[PDB]
Protein backbone atom coordinates (compact mmCIF):
# COMPACT_ATOMS: atom_id res chain seq x y z
CA UNK A 1 0.00 0.00 0.00
CA UNK A 2 2.73 2.25 -0.09
CA UNK A 3 2.96 5.55 -3.14
CA UNK A 4 5.72 6.52 -4.46
CA UNK A 5 6.30 10.16 -3.98
CA UNK A 6 5.88 12.69 -6.72
CA UNK A 7 8.26 15.17 -8.04
CA UNK A 8 8.57 18.13 -5.47
CA UNK A 9 7.18 16.18 -2.59
CA UNK A 10 10.22 15.33 -0.70
CA UNK A 11 11.93 18.65 -1.29
CA UNK A 12 8.79 19.64 0.73
CA UNK A 13 9.90 21.84 4.47
CA UNK A 14 7.68 19.86 6.65
CA UNK A 15 6.54 20.56 10.35
CA UNK A 16 7.92 18.15 13.24
CA UNK A 17 6.49 18.05 16.68
CA UNK A 18 8.47 17.18 19.37
CA UNK A 19 8.33 16.86 23.24
CA UNK A 20 11.87 17.13 23.81
CA UNK A 21 12.81 21.27 24.75
CA UNK A 22 14.03 24.27 22.28
CA UNK A 23 17.22 24.72 22.74
CA UNK A 24 17.45 28.19 24.52
CA UNK A 25 21.59 28.75 24.41
CA UNK A 26 22.72 26.12 21.36
CA UNK A 27 25.35 28.12 20.52
CA UNK A 28 26.98 28.22 24.09
CA UNK A 29 27.36 32.01 23.97
CA UNK A 30 28.62 33.79 26.95
CA UNK A 31 26.91 36.78 28.08
CA UNK A 32 27.67 39.82 25.74
CA UNK A 33 29.16 43.18 26.88
CA UNK A 34 27.31 46.13 27.60
CA UNK A 35 27.20 48.44 24.76
CA UNK A 36 28.83 51.96 24.89
CA UNK A 37 26.03 54.85 26.37
CA UNK A 38 23.75 56.36 23.31
CA UNK A 39 23.88 59.98 23.09
CA UNK A 40 20.93 62.17 24.27
CA UNK A 41 19.93 65.50 25.05
CA UNK A 42 19.83 68.73 23.14
CA UNK A 43 22.56 70.02 21.44
CA UNK A 44 23.40 73.50 22.75
CA UNK A 45 26.17 75.74 20.84
CA UNK A 46 29.32 75.62 21.67
CA UNK A 47 30.59 77.19 25.40
CA UNK A 48 32.47 80.36 24.29
CA UNK A 49 32.70 78.82 20.70
CA UNK A 50 35.75 76.82 19.61
CA UNK A 51 38.01 77.58 21.85
CA UNK A 52 40.92 77.24 19.44
CA UNK A 53 43.63 79.53 21.22
CA UNK A 54 42.32 83.08 20.58
CA UNK A 55 39.43 82.22 18.25
CA UNK A 56 36.78 84.03 20.34
CA UNK A 57 33.62 82.43 17.64
CA UNK B 1 36.74 104.75 29.25
CA UNK B 2 35.76 104.87 33.23
CA UNK B 3 37.71 102.78 35.70
CA UNK B 4 34.17 101.04 36.22
CA UNK B 5 33.92 100.12 32.85
CA UNK B 6 37.87 98.98 32.34
CA UNK B 7 37.34 97.35 35.26
CA UNK B 8 34.10 95.38 34.99
CA UNK B 9 35.03 94.81 31.51
CA UNK B 10 37.92 93.01 33.04
CA UNK B 11 36.35 90.87 35.16
CA UNK B 12 33.98 89.59 32.31
CA UNK B 13 36.91 89.00 30.18
CA UNK B 14 38.63 86.93 32.67
CA UNK B 15 35.68 84.90 33.60
CA UNK B 16 34.84 83.90 29.69
CA UNK B 17 38.83 83.53 29.53
CA UNK B 18 39.09 81.63 32.69
CA UNK B 19 36.16 79.01 31.63
CA UNK B 20 37.51 78.49 28.04
CA UNK B 21 40.81 77.00 30.01
CA UNK B 22 39.22 74.83 32.44
CA UNK B 23 37.14 73.69 29.70
CA UNK B 24 40.38 72.72 28.04
CA UNK B 25 41.72 71.26 30.63
CA UNK B 26 38.81 69.03 30.82
CA UNK B 27 38.79 68.29 27.00
CA UNK B 28 41.92 67.01 27.49
CA UNK B 29 41.13 64.32 30.45
CA UNK B 30 38.32 63.19 28.50
CA UNK B 31 40.17 62.60 25.46
CA UNK B 32 42.94 60.70 27.87
CA UNK B 33 40.05 59.14 29.19
CA UNK B 34 38.45 58.25 26.44
CA UNK B 35 41.15 57.00 24.32
CA UNK B 36 42.63 55.17 27.53
CA UNK B 37 39.22 53.25 28.30
CA UNK B 38 37.27 53.40 24.48
CA UNK B 39 33.86 53.22 26.60
CA UNK B 40 33.06 56.89 25.16
CA UNK B 41 31.40 58.35 21.76
CA UNK B 42 34.75 59.08 20.64
CA UNK B 43 37.75 56.46 19.32
CA UNK B 44 35.19 54.11 18.15
CA UNK B 45 36.88 52.12 15.82
CA UNK B 46 34.82 50.06 14.01
CA UNK B 47 34.01 46.39 14.13
CA UNK B 48 32.01 44.42 12.19
CA UNK B 49 27.99 44.98 11.47
CA UNK B 50 26.05 41.92 13.21
CA UNK B 51 23.41 42.11 10.53
CA UNK B 52 25.68 40.71 7.79
CA UNK B 53 25.55 37.75 9.93
CA UNK B 54 23.26 35.00 7.48
CA UNK B 55 20.97 32.68 10.90
CA UNK B 56 19.42 30.73 8.09
CA UNK B 57 20.24 26.82 8.47
CA UNK B 58 22.99 26.29 6.78
CA UNK B 59 23.66 22.71 4.53
CA UNK B 60 25.86 21.29 7.33
CA UNK B 61 24.01 21.35 11.08
CA UNK B 62 27.08 21.73 13.19
CA UNK B 63 27.81 25.34 12.93
C1 LIG C 1 20.21 93.54 12.23
C2 LIG C 1 21.03 92.53 11.45
C3 LIG C 1 22.37 93.08 11.01
C4 LIG C 1 23.23 93.59 12.16
C5 LIG C 1 24.61 94.05 11.73
C6 LIG C 1 25.52 94.44 12.89
C7 LIG C 1 26.96 94.71 12.48
C8 LIG C 1 27.14 95.93 11.61
C9 LIG C 1 28.46 95.94 10.88
C10 LIG C 1 28.55 94.88 9.80
C11 LIG C 1 29.97 94.53 9.37
C12 LIG C 1 30.70 93.65 10.36
C13 LIG C 1 32.12 93.32 9.94
C14 LIG C 1 32.81 92.33 10.85
C15 LIG C 1 32.77 92.72 12.31
C16 LIG C 1 34.11 93.13 12.90
C17 LIG C 1 35.03 91.95 13.17
C18 LIG C 1 36.31 92.38 13.82
O1 LIG C 1 36.83 93.45 13.66
O2 LIG C 1 36.80 91.43 14.63
C19 LIG C 1 37.86 91.86 15.52
C20 LIG C 1 38.90 90.81 15.73
C21 LIG C 1 39.00 90.43 17.18
O3 LIG C 1 38.91 91.62 17.98
P1 LIG C 1 37.97 91.87 19.23
O4 LIG C 1 38.23 93.20 19.82
O5 LIG C 1 38.14 90.69 20.17
O6 LIG C 1 36.45 91.80 18.68
C22 LIG C 1 35.76 93.00 18.29
C23 LIG C 1 34.38 92.62 17.80
O7 LIG C 1 33.55 92.33 18.92
C24 LIG C 1 34.41 91.43 16.87
O8 LIG C 1 33.27 90.59 17.16
P2 LIG C 1 33.46 89.02 17.43
O9 LIG C 1 33.89 88.75 18.81
O10 LIG C 1 32.15 88.34 17.02
O11 LIG C 1 34.55 88.52 16.37
C25 LIG C 1 34.55 87.14 15.96
C26 LIG C 1 35.96 86.72 15.67
C27 LIG C 1 36.91 87.51 16.51
O12 LIG C 1 38.29 87.21 16.20
C28 LIG C 1 38.90 86.34 17.00
O13 LIG C 1 38.32 85.63 17.77
C29 LIG C 1 40.39 86.41 16.85
C30 LIG C 1 40.91 85.81 15.55
C31 LIG C 1 40.97 86.79 14.41
C32 LIG C 1 41.83 86.31 13.26
C33 LIG C 1 43.29 86.21 13.62
C34 LIG C 1 44.15 85.72 12.47
C35 LIG C 1 45.63 85.83 12.70
C36 LIG C 1 46.44 85.56 11.44
C37 LIG C 1 46.03 86.43 10.26
C38 LIG C 1 46.47 87.88 10.36
C39 LIG C 1 45.75 88.83 9.42
C40 LIG C 1 46.38 90.21 9.40
C41 LIG C 1 45.45 91.35 9.03
C42 LIG C 1 45.10 91.44 7.56
C43 LIG C 1 46.27 91.58 6.62
C44 LIG C 1 45.86 92.00 5.22
C45 LIG C 1 44.78 91.12 4.62
O14 LIG C 1 36.23 87.00 14.26
C46 LIG C 1 36.54 85.97 13.47
O15 LIG C 1 36.65 84.84 13.86
C47 LIG C 1 36.74 86.40 12.05
C48 LIG C 1 38.20 86.45 11.63
C49 LIG C 1 38.67 87.86 11.33
C50 LIG C 1 37.84 88.57 10.28
C51 LIG C 1 37.18 89.83 10.80
C52 LIG C 1 36.12 90.41 9.88
C53 LIG C 1 36.64 91.00 8.60
C54 LIG C 1 35.55 91.47 7.66
C55 LIG C 1 36.05 92.37 6.55
C56 LIG C 1 37.31 91.86 5.90
C57 LIG C 1 38.11 92.94 5.20
C58 LIG C 1 39.59 92.68 5.24
C59 LIG C 1 40.18 92.81 6.62
C60 LIG C 1 41.54 92.16 6.77
C61 LIG C 1 41.50 90.65 6.75
C62 LIG C 1 41.84 89.95 8.06
C63 LIG C 1 40.97 90.33 9.23
O16 LIG C 1 40.17 91.44 15.37
C64 LIG C 1 40.78 90.99 14.26
O17 LIG C 1 40.44 90.01 13.67
C65 LIG C 1 41.89 91.90 13.85
C66 LIG C 1 41.75 92.43 12.43
C67 LIG C 1 40.56 93.37 12.22
C68 LIG C 1 39.34 92.70 11.62
C69 LIG C 1 38.72 93.43 10.44
C70 LIG C 1 37.90 94.65 10.81
C71 LIG C 1 36.51 94.65 10.20
C72 LIG C 1 36.24 95.82 9.27
C73 LIG C 1 37.28 95.99 8.18
C74 LIG C 1 37.04 97.21 7.31
C75 LIG C 1 38.31 97.76 6.68
C76 LIG C 1 38.82 96.99 5.47
C77 LIG C 1 40.09 97.59 4.89
C78 LIG C 1 40.42 97.14 3.48
C79 LIG C 1 40.76 95.67 3.36
C80 LIG C 1 42.05 95.27 4.03
C81 LIG C 1 43.27 95.82 3.34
Amino acid sequence: GWVRPDLGELSKVTKVKTDRPLPENPYHSRARPEPNPEVEGDLKPARHGSRLFFWTM
Amino acid sequence: DAPEKNYERTMAILQIESEKAELRLKELEVRRLMRAKGDGPWFQYPTIDKALIDHSPKATPDN
